[PDB]
């Protein structure tokens, strides 16, 4: 568990409609909303191939189960009805442990993915920003959309408003 | 006596391969066969009311 779901960021938000993680932007041309789309579609590709690994790996042949025995074979057909049973108790148990141990894994995922999100923006930011607590950065200097959209893409330019902040902090 | 049967008839079946003979030999107490069933096997038998569509 990262701690980032329910975390230092609390909740969801609703307004964001077209991905599973983003960006919310806030400045003097308007507020937004923007899922990453990155992160976004790697996480789709991988959970995809998950349900499919989960699906494409319970293949069998053809099989009869029902066999029918008179009644001086008690003893095979309580054989028959051994061997069914066990099978059943098996893919049973192993059924539900698989969705239980891989939801676990699927929730850890999605928590690393939001980790790994708010730090990259931190480490590309630097002391351009300051950090308000709630998975939100307060910037230093004035920056328009392109400077969002460098933030969001991975190529901010520190140096660039690097002595504009240092003015303001 | 079931069916209103004091006696009995058991019934018996075989395979007979290909270039293979079956041969009956009675005095009496034969229940001689009429038609055979010629088949290729190869898949089991359900037992349910449901409709067939």
């Amino acid at each position: 568990l990262f701690g980032a779901i329910a975390g230092f960021i609390e909740g969801g938000w609703t307004g964001m409609v077209d991905g599973w993680y983003g960006y919310h932007h806030q400045n003097e041309q308007g507020s937004g909303y923007a899922a990453d789309l990155k992160s976004t579609q790697n996480a789709i590709d991988k959970i995809t191939n998950k349900v499919n690994s989960v699906i494409e790996k319970m293949n069998t042949q053809f099989t009869a189960v029902g066999k029918e025995f008179n009644h001086l074979e008690k003893r095979i057909e309580n054989l028959n009805k051994k061997v069914d049973d066990g099978f059943l108790d098996i893919w049973t148990y192993n059924a539900e442990l698989l969705v239980l141990l891989e939801n676990e894994r699927t929730l850890d995922y999605h928590d690393s993915n939001v980790k790994n999100l708010y730090e990259k923006v931190r480490n590309q930011l630097k002391n351009n920003a300051k950090e308000i607590g709630n998975g939100c950065f307060e910037f230093y200097h004035k920056c328009d959309n392109t400077c969002m959209e460098s933030v969001k893409n991975g190529t901010y330019d520190y140096p660039k408003y690097s002595e504009e902040a240092k003015l303001n902090r | 006596k079931v069916r209103d049967q004091e006696g009995r008839m058991n019934y018996y079946w075989t395979l007979v391969e290909p270039g293979d003979k079956i041969t009956f030999e009675a005095t009496g107490n034969l229940v001689v066969p009429r038609y055979a069933f010629t088949m290729e096997r190869d898949s089991g038998i359900i037992i349910s009311d449901t409709p067939v569509h």
